[PDB]
RNA sequence: AAAUACCGGCACGAGACCGAUAGUCAACAAGUACCGUAAGGGAAAGUUGAAAAGAACUUUGAAGAGAGAGUUCAAGAGGGCGUGAAACCGUUAAGAGGUAAACGGGUGGGGUCCGCGCAGUCCGCCCGGAGGAUUCAACCCGGCGGCGCGGUCCGGCCGUGCCG
RNA sequence: CCACGCGUCCCCCGCGAGCGCACGGGGUCGGCGGCGAUGUCGGCUACCCACCCGACCCGUCUUGAAACACGGACCAAGGAGUCUAACACGUGCGCGAGUCGGGGGCUACGAAAGCCGCCGUGGCGCAAUGAAGGUGAAGGCCGGCGGCGCGCCGCCGGCCGAGGUGGGAUCCCGAGGCCUUCCAGUCCGCCGAGGGCGCACCACCGGCCCGUCUCGCCCGCCGCGCCGGGGAGGUGGAGCACGAG
RNA sequence: GAGAAAGAGAGUGGCGCGGACGCUACGCCGCGACGAGUAGGAGGGCCGCUGCGGUGAGCCUUGAAGCCUAGGGCGCGGGCCC
RNA sequence: UGAAAGCGGGGCCUCACGAUCCUUCUGACCUUUUGGGUUUUAAGCAGGAGGUGUCAGAAAAGUUACCACAGGGAUAACUGGC
C-alpha cells in the first residue's frame, strides 16, 4: 500500500498513481438477483413449454 | 420458389459486446435478466447501451450533466450515464448530484463527492431502483468526434463545409485552385 | 467473489479438459465432474464433495465450511462413512438437506455416492 | 469489495506468529484477465532477438 | 498476427481476393499521386480541392520562435491558478484581488471566450483581445501587460 | 491511383532507403556502455563532482524562452572577475569559463 | 580527446531463426571437382551399429554373385549401409475382361477381417420362500459442522462511511 | 330447444360431489413366431466384380470451352498479398482536457522489468481565420447623468444572467379501478385517460469570432495623427454555439 | 397459455424427515419463415502445420516421430481417433 | 429612356468558346521586402487579357525487307460458317 497506493491514500512510492476503480462493485450476482429489491419488481415467469 | 430478397434479411445489431471485460459481461447478466423479466423499458435501454462500442457511448462531461439535470422539473433524481462521466473545468460550483456511471474519472470523483453528491455503480443502482424510476438517462455528444468534420459531402462540391484530409494546415496545403476565384474557381 | 471468480476459471483453469466435442473439469471436488458455474468446487462459499476412502470401503463425504474461506487447509471437513448402500445415502441427503448446504447438488451427490459405492463392492 | 481482513504472519516454523498485518488494497483491485494478457502478449515480445 | 488476417481465408481461391477479369497487376494508375491534372482530376476535384497552385507571399526563413504566441481563455483562466485562491478571493471582504500571471503558466495571450465568475482578478498578461479585456473590465478587474 | 478519401501524402521512400537503414538494437547495449563508463569516470574523479564543473544561470534566448533559465555553458569573464576568481584558477578548482559570453545586464 | 559510425579482422556470448531441395555458394578433400582463351561462371555430395563385433570356416562358379554357419537386440541395420513413402516394376493370391479406362446414384454377388456374437440386457421398489451378521430405531458420552428466527447475549476486526 | 329453480321493485304486451368412455396439446401393445457352435448370424461405409439410369477433362482467358484455344507424361519435396513507413475508418483496452517517455537517466532468464515528474523538453489535442499586417468565438433589463422633428439610447451603479421552434428513446405527475361475502376505509406495488421536464440526433430560425463589401454616426489619449476602437446589413471560412482527445 | 389496462397483496371497524433432469447464461430451450450462385465481401472452425509463454503430478525403451494397412469408426466437410 | 407605368445589367430564344504555372495591364494614401526607418525594386491580394480547335488544356518527323519484345484470334491476309 505504499507502492500502490490504498483506495484513498495515493502511491507513496510512484508519482501520480492510485488504484483503478471498479465497474460494478458488488460482484456477487446472485446475491443481487436474490435479493427483495429486484425479486418484488418482475413479472412472473412463464416457464409452461409450449411445442408445436 | 419464393421471391423474397435475402439482402436485408439479417440485423447487424449487437448481441453481446465485443469486449471480453468482465466487469462489463457480469453488469450485461444483470441486465439481461431485469431487461427480460420487467417490463419497463429503461432496462433494455441500459441492455443495449452497455453492448455498444466506445465511440457508441462517447463521455458526457460534467457540464452537460450539470445544465440537463438544472432543467426544471427533474429536481432529486438520479441520472445514469452509461459512458464516462468526466470533468469539466470551466464550471466551478457544482450541486449535489447522484449520478451512475461506467466510470468517473478522478477529479471528477473528488468533485462530485465533495460537492456533496453520490456516484452509484450499476450494481447498486439496480438494487436502487430495478425497473429504473427516478431516473433521468442520458447520452454524451456523439456527433462530437472529430471524424465527423470529414463526413458527409464532400469537399470540392458547392454548399459543404467538410474538413478535407490535408497533412497539415497551412498556406500552401489546399488553398488553391478550388478554393480561390483567381485561382481556378470557387466551389 | 464466485461469479468474477467463474468468468476467469471457465475458460483458461488447467481442471479444464476439452476434446472429442465434450467437456469436463477435473476440479477435487466436483460432483458430475463437468465444466458448469453449479458444479464447481473451488469458487463457492459452500460445496460438497464425494470421494472414496483411502481404506478401499465407504465414502469420504467434504464440506466446505463457512469462515475460513482464505484458509486452504482449515477450509475443508472429511467426513468417513463406512456404511450399507443405504445409510450412505441417507447420510449424504440429510447432510446436505437439513443443514440446507447448497441443495443444488444433493442429487448429484448421492449419484456419485451410488456410483462410488457400485465400484467399490467387488467385479464380476 | 471494500473491507480488508487481517493477514497472520507465519514464524519460519510455519505455526503462526502473533503478527497481523492488514490486507493491502492491492489485493481488492479489480481482476481482469484480458488486461492481464494484453500486457503480457505486448510485453513478452520485447525481450526478443531479430532474426534474418 | 498473420494468424487473422484475410490471407489465409484466400488459400483455394484462385484470384486471391483481385478478381479474374481486371487481375492485381502492378501499377495500373502509375505510382503514387500521378495523374493530378489529368487523370486523376475527378478525385483531385472531388476529395482535395485547392491542390494545384500558389498562393500567398514567400516567406523564407521562417522561425516558430519568433511567431510565438499561445492562448489561453477566459473559460479556463482560472484553472492556472489553485482552487484555494479562488475560495480565499469569495470568502474574503476586504476587496482583495488574486493576481494571475498567464506567462507564468506558459500562455502569452488571454483570449476570451467564455463566462468569467464574479470575483475581481488582476490579469497579468502579454497580450489581450478587446472581449477579454472588457469582460475581465465587467467582473471588475485589471489586465496588466508584461513584455 | 488514390481511393475515395483519404489524405495524399508525400512518403520520401523514392531513394535506396534499405541500404541505409540505422536500427537501434545496441539501444540498452549503448545505455550499459554509458553507464560503465560514467560509472568509471565517477570513480576516478574521486571526491570531485560527478556532473563536471558548475555551470552558470544564463537564459534562454528567443521569445518562445527566454521565460526560462537553463544551465548554461560557462562563466563569462566579466563575471569571474567581478567574483575576483582568475580565469586560469577557475577552471582548475572547478568553475566552467567561456571567453566568449557577453554581460548586458 | 569524449559522446558517434563499423555487413572487413581477432576473441566471444545469445536467439519465439533455418534443420541437408532449408539455412551461406559451401554442415563433407568448397570457391573444390568442372566449363570458358579470358574477364569470370561454379555445383552435387550428411547418418552402419551401443561397440566393427565389418560375416571365421564348408560348398558351386573363373569371378562378380549365392547357399549354409556365425556377430548383433536387430543384417526386416552387410562398407553410398537409420527410417525407407510415391511414381514405376517383378511375383504371389483373389476377382474380372468385345463399345479406351475411369466416374455419380442404386443395390446384388464374392472375398477380407471385426463383433472375442452364436440361448442373449439389466436397474430400482414390492410379495413369497430358504439362510447368515453381534444388527436398525430410540437413549448416553465425546468431537465436528450448518443456521433475530439469541426480535435486542458478550468481544473484537473492517468501511470505497459520518461526527466529535 | 346450449331453456329451469325461487323471492321481490320496474314496464309495455360465484367453491356439489364421485367415477367412466373417448374422431380431444404428434405410437403404442398390460401382442406374437422362427433360428441359432464349426457354419452360420450382423457390419450402409472400405477390397474386387456384375447390372440399370446418369455420365465429355481439368485449370484458364472468354459474350460463349469437351472443344480442331493454350498449359498438363507420372511422382516426391519446394512454390506466390509478405515486412517497414504514412494515412483513413471500424473495434478492444488505460487515462481523460488532457495524454504519451518512444529519447536520456537511476537501480542465467534480464538486450527484460521497475523508477523518474523541477527529465512533458516535445508531439498531438485544448482555437479559428487571413496572402499578410493581424484579429481572435451570448446578451438583455432597471435607475441616474425625435440628443433632436447618440423613443433610440453614449456614459456610469445594480439585477437577470449562456438561445428558440419541431420531432424525439428514457423518465415525472396521475381522472380511475385491478373482487372472494357486503359496506366505509388505510398502507404496499401494479395498468392507464390526459399533462409535463425533455439526452443523443436530425431539420430550421436566431446569435458569436476571422476575411471581404456596402451604409453611416459615435467614442479614447502620453504621443490629437494618413492614430486607435466601435456599430448596422449581406457575404467567404476546414470555426464557436458547455470539450473528446 | 389465458380473447379482454392492471394483486393466487397485506391491514382496521360494522405418524412417516421425502420431491428426476437442469444453468459450460458464450449455457440450454421454444416457435415461425427461409437455403441458387462466378468476381467479390463477411463470419465460424473441438480443421490442419511450425515454434514460444502457461498448463495436463500428460504420453514414451512394457517402444515416441515417421511409413504401410482387404481392420473398427466419427464428422456435411476440412480432418481426426483407434 | 419614356409624360408615365415600366423596360434595360448585351444581341427575341436555341451555338459563337479555354484550367494550373508564367507574362502584361488595372485597383487601394492596402500587406510583406525580414534587426530599425526612408526610397526605388520585387513579392502579394482582387479583376480583365495573352492559350492550349487532340477544345477538363504534352512541347514532337520519318523509315525498317536487318528488325526485335510483350501480347491479341478484341484485329486483317486462307478454308470453314450465316
Ligand atoms: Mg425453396
Ligand atoms: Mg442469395
Ligand atoms: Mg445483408
Ligand atoms: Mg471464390
Ligand atoms: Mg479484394
Ligand atoms: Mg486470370
Ligand atoms: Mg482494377
Ligand atoms: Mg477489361
Ligand atoms: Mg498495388
Ligand atoms: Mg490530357
Ligand atoms: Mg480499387
Ligand atoms: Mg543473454
Ligand atoms: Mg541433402
Ligand atoms: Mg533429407
Ligand atoms: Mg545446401
Ligand atoms: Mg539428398
Ligand atoms: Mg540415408
Ligand atoms: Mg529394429
Ligand atoms: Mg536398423
Ligand atoms: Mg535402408
Ligand atoms: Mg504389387
Ligand atoms: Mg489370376
Ligand atoms: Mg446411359
Ligand atoms: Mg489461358
Ligand atoms: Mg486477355
Ligand atoms: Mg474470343
Ligand atoms: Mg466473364
Ligand atoms: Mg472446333
Ligand atoms: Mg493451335
Ligand atoms: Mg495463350
Ligand atoms: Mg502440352
Ligand atoms: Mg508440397
Ligand atoms: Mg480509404
Ligand atoms: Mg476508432
Ligand atoms: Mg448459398
Ligand atoms: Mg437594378
Ligand atoms: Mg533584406
Ligand atoms: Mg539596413
Ligand atoms: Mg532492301
Ligand atoms: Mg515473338
Ligand atoms: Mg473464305
Amino acid at each position: 500500500d505504499d507502492l500502490y497506493g490504498t483506495w484513498r491514500k495515493a502511491a507513496s512510492l510512484k508519482s501520480n498513481y492510485n488504484l483503478p476503480m471498479h465497474k460494478m462493485l458488488n460482484t456477487d450476482l446472485s446475491r443481487i438477483l436474490k435479493s427483495p429489491e429486484i425479486q418484488r419488481a418482475l413479472r412472473a415467469p412463464r416457464k409452461k413449454i409450449h411445442r408445436r | 420458389g419464393v421471391d423474397i430478397r435475402h439482402n436485408k434479411d439479417r440485423k447487424v445489431r449487437r448481441k453481446e459486446p465485443k469486449s471480453q471485460d468482465i466487469y462489463l459481461r457480469l453488469l450485461v447478466k444483470l441486465y439481461r435478466f431485469l431487461a427480460r423479466r420487467t417490463n419497463s423499458t429503461f432496462n433494455q435501454v441500459v441492455l443495449k447501451r452497455l453492448f455498444m462500442s466506445r465511440t457508441n457511448r462517447p463521455p458526457l462531461s460534467l457540464s452537460r450533466m450539470i445544465r440537463k439535470m438544472k432543467l426544471p422539473g427533474r429536481e432529486n433524481k438520479t441520472a445514469v450515464v452509461v459512458g464516462t462521466v468526466t470533468d469539466d473545468v470551466r464550471v466551478q460550483e457544482v450541486p449535489k448530484l447522484k449520478v451512475c456511471a461506467l466510470r468517473v474519472t478522478s477529479r471528477a470523483r473528488s468533485r462530485i463527492l465533495k460537492a456533496g453528491g453520490k456516484i452509484l455503480t450499476f450494481d447498486q443502482l439496480a438494487l436502487d431502483s430495478p425497473k429504473g424510476r427516478g431516473t433521468v438517462l442520458l447520452s454524451g455528444p456523439r456527433k462530437g468526434r472529430e471524424v465527423y468534420r470529414h463526413f458527409g459531402k464532400a469537399p470540392g462540391t458547392p454548399h459543404s463545409h467538410t474538413k478535407p484530409y490535408v497533412r497539415s494546415k497551412g498556406r500552401k496545403f489546399e488553398r488553391a485552385r478550388g478554393r480561390r476565384a483567381s485561382r481556378g474557381y470557387k466551389n | 467473489s464466485a461469479h468474477l471468480q467463474w468468468m476467469v476459471v471457465r475458460n483458461c483453469s488447467s481442471f479444464l479438459i476439452k476434446r472429442n466435442k465434450q467437456t469436463y473439469s477435473t476440479e477435487p471436488n466436483n460432483l458430475k465432474a463437468r465444466n458448469s458455474f453449479r458444479y464447481n468446487g473451488l469458487i463457492h462459499r459452500k460445496t460438497v464433495g464425494v470421494e472414496p476412502a483411502a481404506d478401499g470401503k465407504g465414502v469420504v463425504v467434504v464440506m466446505k465450511r463457512r469462515s475460513g474461506q482464505r484458509k486452504p487447509a482449515t477450509s475443508y471437513v472429511r467426513t468417513t462413512i463406512n456404511k450399507n448402500a443405504r445409510a450412505t445415502l441417507s447420510s449424504i441427503r440429510h447432510m446436505i438437506r437439513k443443514n440446507k448446504y447448497h441443495p443444488d447438488l444433493r442429487m448429484a451427490a448421492i449419484r456419485r455416492a451410488s456410483a462410488i459405492l457400485r465400484s467399490q463392492k467387488p467385479v464380476m | 469489495a471494500c473491507a480488508r481482513p487481517l493477514i497472520s504472519v507465519y514464524s519460519e516454523k510455519g505455526e503462526s506468529s502473533g503478527k497481523n498485518v492488514t490486507l493491502p488494497a492491492v489485493f481488492k483491485a479489480p481482476i481482469r484477465p484480458d488486461i492481464v494478457n494484453f500486457v503480457h502478449t505486448n510485453l513478452r515480445k520485447n525481450n526478443r532477438q531479430p532474426y534474418a | 498476427p498473420s494468424r487473422l488476417r484475410k490471407t489465409r481465408k484466400l488459400r483455394g481461391h484462385v484470384s486471391h481476393g483481385h478478381g479474374r477479369i481486371g487481375k492485381h497487376r502492378k501499377h495500373p494508375g502509375g505510382r503514387g499521386n500521378a495523374g493530378g491534372m489529368h487523370h486523376h482530376r475527378i478525385n483531385f476535384d472531388k476529395y482535395h480541392p485547392g491542390y494545384f497552385g500558389k498562393v500567398g507571399m514567400r516567406h523564407y526563413h521562417l522561425k516558430r520562435n519568433q511567431s510565438f504566441c499561445p492562448t489561453v481563455n477566459l473559460d479556463k483562466l482560472w484553472t492556472l491558478v489553485s482552487e484555494q485562491t479562488r475560495v480565499n478571493a469569495a470568502k474574503n471582504k476586504t476587496g482583495a484581488a488574486p493576481i494571475i500571471d498567464v506567462v507564468r503558466s506558459g500562455y502569452y495571450k488571454v483570449l476570451g471566450k467564455g463566462k468569467l465568475p464574479k470575483q475581481p482578478v488582476i490579469v497579468k498578461a502579454k497580450f489581450f483581445s478587446r472581449r477579454a479585456e472588457e469582460k475581465i473590465k465587467g467582473v471588475g478587474g485589471a489586465c496588466v501587460l508584461v513584455a | 491511383a488514390p481511393s475515395r478519401n483519404g489524405m495524399i501524402l508525400k512518403p520520401h521512400f523514392h531513394k535506396d532507403w534499405q541500404r541505409r537503414v540505422a536500427t537501434w538494437f545496441n539501444q540498452p547495449a549503448r545505455k550499459i556502455r554509458r553507464r560503465k563508463a560514467r560509472q568509471a569516470r565517477a570513480r576516478r574523479i574521486a571526491p570531485r563532482p560527478a556532473a563536471g564543473p558548475i555551470r552558470p544561470i544564463v537564459r534562454c534566448p528567443t521569445v518562445r524562452y527566454h521565460t526560462k533559465v537553463r544551465a548554461g555553458r560557462g562563466f563569462s569573464l566579466e563575471e569571474l572577475r567581478v567574483a575576483g576568481i582568475h580565469k586560469k584558477v577557475a577552471r582548475t578548482i572547478g568553475i566552467s569559463v567561456d571567453p566568449r559570453r557577453r554581460n548586458k545586464s
